[PDB]
């Protein structure tokens, strides 16, 4: 997986994320784009495979913008059996909960921060807002790490995709650092969702394993845009 | 248009047994089923899957009832089992 959240030189915030999966043929033909509907309204949007309740990829509409990422320090199912039984939340439950209820971008990412959680996982959520885009590190029983955004001091994107940020990226699967140097060649005042589409198809940022690619935005809803790969 | 996924409304004003049906209609059920088989098959190491019967009943105690309430009523639909419903919605939560 590969997360990115970013400000461009006038303030608006831009989300875009991969999804990888190993033996994804199958994954690809399940792909779907679901608008939960709450009293006649689109409520929020997401992208998901049929069968799967929860949401990796989603949008409050004028909100905030939400992508997991998965993280693992080993013995996941191990330690993920022994931290469900405790009234924790899976991973992708909390994203969906989270479009469904928050009011903000701010409470979506004290809720994501907080809420314990089953599983290791990183969050990435974009506002609507200068400065509101933040990676979420998380451990079950709340945050390892908050790594906002901070275009004051010349930092205008984060990319993540399954590594802690402040560790390097390992030399075998390193697709942080050419997501780095596409968006450092792409400049804070080219970045949109076409320029950022783009990152997201550089190989192997795009590679054998990804399923989708879905480029967002909570200010502009309706620019919503999830394309299945392969 | 083209390369994007299909479009569905889920309701949640809808009952969570009933709000995925109509876009489970969309599919043949066999393809989901060897679909489900697959990924609980390279996903979920066999240890797993002995104790599966255990990792139902957490859920069905721990876990919110429209988590389950959904998942159960795609599991009838597609004939699954309530277990391999829960383990191919946990089977993401990492690699
Ligand atoms: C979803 O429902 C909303 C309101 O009920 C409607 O505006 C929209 O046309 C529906 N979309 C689809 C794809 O069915
Ligand atoms: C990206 O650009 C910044 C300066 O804008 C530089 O400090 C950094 O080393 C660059 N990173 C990569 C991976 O090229
Ligand atoms: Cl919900
Ligand atoms: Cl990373
Ligand atoms: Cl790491
Ligand atoms: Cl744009
Ligand atoms: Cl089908």
């Amino acid at each position: 997986c590969t997360s990115i959240v970013a400000q461009d030189s006038q303030g608006r915030i831009y989300h875009g994320r991969n999804l990888d999966y190993p033996f994804g043929k199958i994954l690809r033909k399940l792909t779907a784009d679901v608008q939960f509907i709450k009293n006649g309204q689109i409520a929020f949007t997401g992208t998901t495979f049929v069968g799967y309740v929860g949401l990796w990829t989603g949008q409050s509409p004028h909100k905030f913008t939400i992508s997991g990422d998965e993280r693992d320090k080993g013995w996941w199912w191990e330690n993920m059996i022994a931290a469900l039984s405790l009234g924790h939340s899976p991973i992708s439950w909390l994203i969906r909960k989270t479009l469904s209820e928050s009011e903000s971008f701010e409470a979506a990412v004290y809720t994501l921060a907080k809420t314990p959680l089953i599983a290791d996982v990183y969050y990435i959520v974009g506002g609507t807002s200068p400065k509101e885009g933040v990676v979420i590190t998380r451990d079950r029983g709340g945050p390892a790490d908050i790594w906002p955004l901070d275009p004051l001091n010349g930092e205008w994107f984060r990319v993540e995709t399954n590594y802690d940020h402040w560790k390097p990226a390992p030399k075998v699967d390193d697709r942080r650092t050419p997501a780095i140097k596409a968006l450092n060649a792409t400049g804070q005042a080219h970045l949109n969702l076409e320029t950022l589409f783009q990152v997201l198809s550089l190989f192997p940022v795009y590679n054998s394993y990804t399923i989708y690619t879905t480029v967002m935005s909570a200010a502009e809803p309706d620019k919503y845009l999830t394309m299945i790969r392969n | 248009v083209p390369g994007t996924p299909p479009l569905f409304n889920v309701s949640l004003d809808v009952a969570p047994e009933q709000r995925w049906l109509p876009m489970l209609r969309h599919y043949d059920p066999d393809f989901l089923r060897t679909a489900v088989a697959q990924v609980i098959g390279d996903r979920v190491p066999q240890w797993v899957l002995g104790m599966v019967g255990e990792i139902v009943s957490k859920v069905e105690s721990f876990l919110p009832q429209p988590f389950t309430d959904e998942i159960r009523s795609i599991c009838d639909s597609l004939s699954l089992s309530l277990a391999d419903g829960i383990l191919v919605n946990l089977a993401y939560e990492a690699s």
